[PDB]
């Protein structure tokens, strides 16, 4: 048996390799980005946005974020999904973005995911899996984003209920807003300190 | 074969979040312990990227940004295999890399080092592993990079890399170094890894027989991701 | 003989309060250093428990909860001596123990492990050491216990024990393990102890000559408590 | 010379062995508990109660607490007490309790202790010695409970005065209340954080 | 490929028939040396068993005899590979196992040990290896078993196994033990094997990465059978 | 190159795993046994029976025996048989039995095997290969059973003729009897001592 | 304290019955293995001998048979302790010894060696151990003794001894030798003992500080007998 | 823990030290011998006699034998006897003898022992424990002598029934004879070979 290759920080220039357009580098014809909605993608369009804060309460302006989620019917566009259901064919389920260098705001255009089966016949509440990389972070930090308008489903979610400190569950719930008829969920991440966001070992 | 969950990440084989010798980690590390969860479909799935959307020079850092001539520096090929912890090949995984140029200068707005920029070098590439888990790219060996941790800190020459493979739980970003670089023993970033054997797992080895005469040297570097267990009794994933 | 204070606890011989690899300790450990005090009568005294109130099976975990039959599992006797750091026997100290059953299942409302419960096993016992500091109890060897620290964490087989002896300063709760268990080298709880020699002090040894033919195996485990110094000059305790 | 056996946490099931009735186990005829008052015990009856909080401000619902104290005349019911005075014969001086699994409240029924000699001719103020064991605590945490109505004696106590940060001394003073004519002292313990309770190495 | 005979059994790699420390062998061992013969079709052939006649729980000792509940004891998975001496996989070989329960008690009319019987445990299983020579079964770890060789003899925890594979000459029955059991060094049965390296070949290894969280531990144990030589010149078998 | 896994005794409870019905254990729907004759099996039906004796002349009441043999035309029902002839399709060629716990008698119901080719163009006399496992036996003991009514074929058998002590060849010849019109061959095995049965290293 | 049975004799710590290098053992050794039994009162009891019936010179081989003068040879005192395997003293055990004279000649009708007989030496003595398990006797150091095993076999100088102590199971007869005798490494009788450490347990050590000036040398030799286990649960002996 | 001192043969001159009168040595006033009957000893007087044979069937003329047994009521004259019954005060329970140098016959004058409790409430049949030492014997050989006129008790004896080869039990039964009105039990010992006497590890 082999040991996993050890993690190292992404460093402050993580955008050269993962978002070259943000570093002003045009080498690729096709670039990966933060827009998961294609014209024929099914589902409710939402914008997910927020900032990431350090232990002094200041935003990280060099953080890189990725999300992974299921389609509108709760099916992942992955060969490892075993549900036997057809996935939306116009959905990658993944995106990557970087915080703005001046403000620290980050955003994704995506679709609100459908509920996905949990272990042993349970049902998970709708959620997006998110990972954060940046200078100072030695291993990507994993968290999940749930939605405040899915109160009933959240109350029954296996993962949220497995956090024994009930007060910390709320750090994983994004707040629904409606800017111009666009549905926006605000999700701020606090890496350290008061109201520190829950991070998982997955 | 019915697959179960990925084996647990061995936290002792990785750096801790809080590592005081790497100063930036002091305010960017959680105070709370990570909460471990049992895996679900969310953790065992991952996206698929299509080979059709990759350009012909995406894995050739020597030419993918060359305009008027070739970049200046040491021509090297880097190749190796990506496998999981049980030794199985990782097929069609997305591997992305980025690095400084021969001067140790990054093409990034926030880099003000005096080492010269190279107008013919970009510093990023990508590729998909093949069915045997093999990858190969060509580049210019990066120079060491001074940075402000303690005032006179210098990174050994290194290439940053990222993998998106079969399961979200395998997601990994790290950096590899070059056999013999004396700065490897002094680096506070490499020293966040607690064990000597794991620090050595990030050193690419000179591969002399694969050097191309009057053209390029070659380094060999293999990567190991977490692996899935197979299930033979109850299947609780779902 | 006029007794003075107990010798100082050697903090390097014990785990620290904050031990990040044992996750629950992160929020349950004081941020401030402990304040050391010079001892008074409060610290050098302790209660006395009477032998008359102990039942005949209090030290027999095989029978003290058996209803319809005997518990299932490995019949073992555990014996040893309790002494203070200067080698003197600790007489009439109260020793209490508790453990899981043969499946690694605890008879506790908060334990949901799937290993089977045993209707004839309770898992707790107690006894007083004799005048030589000797104790002996019989039980079923506990099975290893999976728990959530990292997701796939497993405790080696172990028995929890507690001592109330002559001085309140000697108060101690710990756990002992069984010679040869391979999980001992992986346990994050045992690894909170900083030194290898102290980790070995918690391993009970197979005592082959004391096995009882066609009946029970036997393990030997001695315990050392803090000891009092004698006073020959000024007596400042009072 | 031998080294002390190293401590290990009591773990979350510490009640199986130390309070089997709380775990619903009836193996012993005589059980140890939190009532130190026998019918003929001398002294003023008091109830000592409180909660133990972790670093997030949440109560520990699996903590085990023990107390050790002198009788009404400040004499310990221990052969090691050298005062030459007769101790109350109907007093063990020790008790054990566990926090309630749902609320985290713990309590003892005892007697208010008399003052005990300190070192070098001094006098200690009335106090109860307390130790805490629980999952996450690697070594039992020792503290003391003094009483707010013993202002004069506390001001002169050798141990309280040996804490150089004067502001922390107050964490060791329980507050006297009178519920139904019963005298109650409330003593909350904060293991970590703001107003962290003083813990001793004894 | 034309197959010839199985390679000769290396008698120095096996226990001798007469082994005085294992008392029962004294009257059940031939006085004459075994007569070696050159192999014929009789020795190189063996029966075939059909997968269709195996039940779904034949390899699950935890459930194949459970009536009212689960058996009590340590939940473990045992897996490994069966190969021949030249490293080739042994496909579709019949593997049968049997063992005591968690108390070290056998469900056999002639076993009177006082360790408790478990009404939900039977103690036997079977399976066929797959095309890679892989096998997997689940069971309760057996407890050590006292027996009368010298009066206080105790077998280490062990599982008995039997293989019927491709050739009658490969027929083999043996027993495997568990890493770290201290009784392994004292066992007269294990000591009939003359060499230390062969005694170690019967010890199943803890396989931590394959443990199933909050469910079962796992041991890895591979088995090597005699192998056939290939013929390139005269074929004398027939 | 690897070494063969070393043998260990089957022990006294070898029936739990190899003949669970003899140990009173019903776990399997289909059980392996000592009857090799199916309704359509071709050939002469015979019963093979006997006892196994230890060095004191006493029967082993805990011995397990298996046999392996060819069909009526001397073809093994094994993919390794290279004769190019079709084997009887209703014949496993193998069986297992245990001696009776009280008497030590063992038996198999089978068919008398046809002659099988020997090495280098020779012909072996009809025989059944037999192996014995038991408490006290460290490695299964291999022997063969020939038939006394096949005098001519036995005289020419390569394996019998390879035993240089001619007197020991007779220990491998079973005696034909006729109980009720049933043909029975009696084969007693003497593990040690006078008239010790020949055992082979195969 | 309720005593249970003596611990099992460790057969690997003693010579086997059949030892071909000691020729006489070939026809005087059982072919069958010994049958081990669980102990009863018969095995745990033994006779008591009274101190009153011992003569004053029973432990003085120099004087107990002297008629006209003192025996010729080296004056030596032998002393030591008899304990059980758990280190407890063996009180009032009967110790009997016998040996050859200074010439290596035995006063026995069947001894025809040419070494001279000593009219003032008998060669036998006896004594009871005291409450600390101590014994002391005085004698003439015996000379080595040629005998017919192979034609030129020679025993190292030795004293034969026998113990009858508390339990019949402790009954033991053996022989001890003298530090430095070169014949110890060649003796087939000493070589029946399988382990080097046990062969050394029969060598009496020179005890220089206890030599008596201008009179006698001194050797120290301790003896360990089997020991009884204590019972704390069921008492099955009866 | 210590290891037992290893055994060594008694050698051919074992009588110098254990029966000096047989070697013609008068050093002791009081000598140990083969007569266990004192004038006031209670019980039935018997003579136990026999020979010890080697593997060639020849008697050992240099063997030393000792016996250990209970009094007429089955009580041992040992402080370790826990029966709480009074033992015959004129009985040592032990004796030693040597075979005659010319013939090999040995004998003891003793009393027939009463039955002694066995383990777990059982009753042992009357028996004498015997040990043999001699040149060629590396460790004293332990056996027991039962009596043929105690058929009923022998049938129920725990130790005899623990010998699984039933045929060997008879080697431990002495034969009662009546020479001149004296009751004699003949017990021959065969160290090796046919009808080898059972020896125990006690
Ligand atoms: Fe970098
Ligand atoms: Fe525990
Ligand atoms: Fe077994
Ligand atoms: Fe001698």
């Amino acid at each position: 048996e082999l040991k996993e290759t050890p993690s190292q920080t992404g460093g402050p220039y993580v955008h050269i390799g993962l978002l070259p357009k943000q570093a002003n580098i045009e080498v690729f014809e096709h670039n990966l980005d933060n827009n998961l909605v294609q014209d024929n993608t099914q589902g409710q369009r939402i914008r997910l946005e927020g900032q990431v804060f350090d232990g002094l309460g200041l935003p990280l302006r060099d953080v890189l974020i990725e999300i992974w989620q299921a389609d509108t019917n709760g099916v992942y566009p992955s060969q490892a999904d075993t549900q036997g259901k057809q996935v939306d064919p116009n959905f990658l389920g993944w995106g990557r973005t970087g915080a703005d260098f001046g403000t620290g705001f980050w955003s994704f255009n995506t679709i609100k995911p459908g509920a996905v089966p949990g272990r042993k016949g349970s049902t998970q509440a709708p959620h997006i899996s998110l990972i954060i990389f940046a200078r100072g972070i030695n291993i990507g930090l994993h968290t999940r984003v749930y939605f405040d308008d899915e109160a009933e489903a959240n109350a029954k979610d296996p993962v949220l209920n497995s956090i024994e400190w009930a007060t910390r569950r709320q750090t994983l719930v994004a707040k629904r807003e409606e800017r111009d008829g666009e549905v926006v969920y605000r999700f701020d991440i606090r890496i350290q300190g008061e109201n520190e966001t829950v991070f998982f070992d997955i | 074969i019915i697959w179960g969950a990925y084996a647990q990440r061995n936290t002792e084989d990785h750096p801790p979040a809080y590592a005081p010798g790497y100063k930036t980690s002091v305010l960017r590390s959680p105070k709370n312990a990570l909460i471990s969860i049992a895996e679900t479909l969310s953790e065992v799935t991952a996206p698929h990227f299509s080979a059709d959307k990759f350009g012909p020079k995406d894995n050739d850092l020597i030419l993918n940004y060359a305009k008027d001539g070739l970049p200046i520096g040491e021509r090297v090929i880097v190749h190796g295999y990506v496998r999981d912890q049980f030794g199985r090949p990782v097929k069609n995984a997305l591997v992305e890399v980025w690095q400084a140029n021969a001067s140790g200068r990054y093409r990034h707005p926030n880099d003000q080092y005096i080492g010269a920029m190279d107008p013919n070098f970009g510093g990023c590439g990508r590729m998909l592993t093949d069915d045997n888990g093999y990858y190969v790219f060509r580049t210019i060996k990066p120079g060491p990079y001074p940075w402000r941790n303690r005032i006179n800190e210098w990174r050994p020459a290194h290439i940053h890399f990222s993998l998106i493979a079969d399961g979200w739980a395998q997601r990994l970003i790290s950096q590899f170094y070059f056999e013999g670089d004396t700065l490897i023993d002094s680096c506070p970033i490499l020293k966040t890894i607690p064990s000597e054997q794991q620090r050595r797992a990030l050193i690419a080895l000179e591969d002399k027989s694969n050097f191309i005469e009057a053209d390029s040297r070659c380094y060999r570097f293999d990567i190991t991701l977490r692996g899935r267990r197979a299930t033979y009794f109850e299947n609780d994933l779902t």
